[PDB]
RNA sequence: ACUGAAACUGUAGUAGAACCAAUCGGGGUCGUCAAUA
RNA sequence: UAUUGACGACCCCGAUUGGUUCUACUACAAACG
């Protein structure tokens, strides 16, 4: 690895940023194209024609997700399923989940578990000094926003092959 | 030579992501898959126009000088969606440096000096900014019924909120030019259905979309298809181009996320609502601008209200927009009509048709049209062209009388011959 | 029993056309609850 | 055999579409009197 102080290491940085990303996405596709996979992730689970929740409960969180720019933004989410919680009827709507609502916290306030979910091995795809610290620090929320947005994805598009018989 | 240019966005705006769909056109709802985003740069950035020219003559092209002046017009589009909405730059602090690269001095200056400055206010008297012919309508409208298009995800304390975008250093109240050119698309495209009695039952949304005289107006989709033998795309931009519509109203981009962000309706959304309305000390008067709504679904055996079928909506009463600006390039109209100005008069006669419906109410705006929301009042309509053909020019008029009676009879009733003309056999009027 | 030299993988090309963030919903209203003596 | 004796609010958003279609390299400079 570029010793920190190293002139390339700004340079260095963006390419790290770039192999990061895509294997972010490209992970997230791979979790998203099996439902025990999405099951264990959200609790999201078909059941039947029935989607567990609705795919309207799932259009609203991922509607909220988009808020996240930043962990400074977790309070956006976790204002949301605290509003979910606490309305009997939406919290019903949950009910037959895999425990989702809570599955959802823990993916939104534990910074760690994006990445225990991920389980990408990102020392091939580093090269600066303390990339992997920072570069998870860095890419936190938007390694959330990939893997939820391709699992309601993938959940869907199984939906349809459940649903539309 | 032109390089890439960064976009500074003001301040450290982020970027919008603006939601798009398509309306079925024979349910009025939106078409299954047709459910799109787009992220777009706000309004106010700023870029560097990065360019370099090698003369080999003397002086600079007058054709590079027209580009320079359309640029400072803003007439150049850049990007995607140039019709629906987007793309509109302006040019300003223009500089122009030269070096005489062919001497000893300018090349030099060139390394060391950097450049002789011109007046571009020089170049710019020598020469006349041959604007292209276009027809440019603005309408002056206000809501009669609360007007909003809906904002991207439920809130907290009030469920469906206005759109809002970054206009500079400001949000402001948005209708896309996305959603003025659908509804007008959908009526000018109704209108055509209801003359030639064509339904749109059976057709798919990208079939229900292509019609004529609104696929040279509003543009088709690219398809290239094998005619015989001969390949031919189907596609063609736009003519009719729509910009977003914003409001008189603006708040700092905190002031509105203090309305996002409320979570009780008579709790901290009522100081949210005074502070962005501008009324900190008046609730009634900042609830004439945007009031709280709520809205119950009745259960019909029982009365009372269906369990969970409450819902609130931040309805912008008192809002009030700018003028709604559409853009018809006649020079691209001209050039599917290859070059036939008789051609014209149909596309002219059917904008003039939709129109006159947007001004009698017929076309609402926007969310929940259906559902107390949407109705416009058109007061003016000012048809501003420049370089028509000269049998167009009488569209260059203030209309004010919604039924068009502001432009001259002899016109009206060429204009409904020719549309007579076309509606006995309407045939795909750019094939030749 | 003698290193060839010299030579920009460059030139032209708008990630774009089409697409309504939208459909439905009276801020509404009556008798229940507990089980014995 | 039918008595005991009055209190009390609820709903808080629900359902759905979440991309669709087209263009995927084209001429060149090296080939060929």
């Amino acid at each position: 690895p570029l010793p920190t102080n190293h002139p390339t290491q700004d340079y260095a940085r963006l390419i790290e940023k770039a192999a990061w990303r895509e294997a972010i996405q490209n992970k997230a596709l791979a979790l998203a194209s099996s439902r025990a996979k999405r099951e264990e992730i959200l609790g999201i689970k078909i059941m039947g024609k029935d989607s567990q929740p609705t795919m309207t409960q799932l259009g609203g969180f991922r509607s909220v997700l988009k808020r996240l720019h930043s962990r400074n933004n977790r309070d956006i989410v976790t204002g949301y399923l605290t509003a979910l919680e606490q309305v009997s009827n939406r919290k019903e709507k949950w009910s037959n989940t895999s425990q989702g609502l809570t599955k959802i916290r823990n993916l939104v306030t534990q910074e760690n578990l994006i990445w225990n979910h991920l389980d990408i091995d990102f020392s091939p795809l580093t090269i600066t000094q303390n990339g992997v610290n920072q570069l998870k620090s860095e890419l936190w929320a938007e390694a959330v926003r990939t893997l939820v947005d391709a699992i309601i994805r993938g959940h869907k598009r199984d939906l349809e092959k459940a649903q539309e018989n | 030579i032109v390089d890439d240019a960064v976009i500074h966005i003001p301040n450290n705006a982020d970027v919008e992501i603006r939601e798009g769909v398509g309306i079925d056109r024979h349910f009025g709802t939106a078409a299954n898959g047709f459910k799109y985003s787009r992220a777009v740069i706000p309004k106010g950035s700023k870029f560097k126009l990065p360019l370099t020219f090698d003369s080999q003559d003397d002086g600079l092209p007058n054709a590079l000088i027209q580009l320079l002046c359309a640029l400072e017009a803003g007439d150049i589009r850049l990007g995607a969606a140039k019709t629906r909405g987007l793309g509109r730059i302006k040019l300003d602090d223009l500089k122009l440096k030269s070096f005489a690269l062919d001497k000893p001095e300018g090349i030099f200056s060139a390394l060391l000096d950097q450049g002789k400055k011109l007046d571009w206010n020089q170049l710019k008297a020598n020469v006349t900014y041959q604007s292209p012919p276009y027809l440019g309508i603005s309408i002056t409208w206000n809501p009669k019924d609360p007007v909003m298009v809906k904002a991207e995800g439920d809130g907290l304390a009030i469920d469906i909120l206005p759109l809002v975008s970054q206009v500079g250093s400001d949000v402001r109240f948005v209708i896309p030019g996305s959603s003025i050119k659908g509804i007008l698309r959908t009526q000018a495209e109704r209108i055509i259905r209801t003359i030639c009695q064509s339904n749109g039952s059976e057709k798919n949304f990208l079939e229900q979309l292509r019609i004529n005289l609104v696929n040279e107006l509003f543009g088709s989709a690219s398809l290239s298809q094998k005619q015989n033998g001969k390949d031919i795309d189907l596609g063609k931009i736009g003519a009719l181009a729509v910009n977003d519509c914003f409001s008189s109203l603006s708040m700092t981009p905190d002031q509105w996320k203090a309305v996002e962000n409320a979570t009780e309706m008579t709790g901290n959304l009522q100081p949210a609502l005074k502070q962005a309305t501008g009324y900190p000390n008046n609730i009634s008067q900042a609830y004439k601008v945007l009031q709280p709504a709520m809205h119950v679904a009745v259960d019909r055996w029982t009365g009372g209200a269906a369990e969970g079928m409450l819902y609130s909506v931040l309805e912008p009463i008192g809002v009030t927009w700018e003028p709604i600006q559409v853009h018809l390039d006649i020079a691209r109209l001209k050039n599917y009509y290859h070059g036939k100005e008789e051609k014209l008069k149909p596309a002219i006669a059917l904008l003039l048709l939709v129109l006159r419906d947007l001004a009698n109410k017929k076309i609402p705006v926007g969310y929940g049209t259906n559902r107390g929301m949407g109705t416009i009042t058109v007061s003016q309509i000012t048809l501003n062209g420049k370089a028509l053909p000269t049998e167009l020019e009488p569209l260059n008029k203030t209309m004010t009388c919604p039924n068009l009676t502001d432009l001259d009879e002899a016109f009206r009733q060429d204009l409904s011959t020719a549309w007579k003309e076309w509606i006995a056999d309407p045939i795909d009027l750019c094939q030749q």
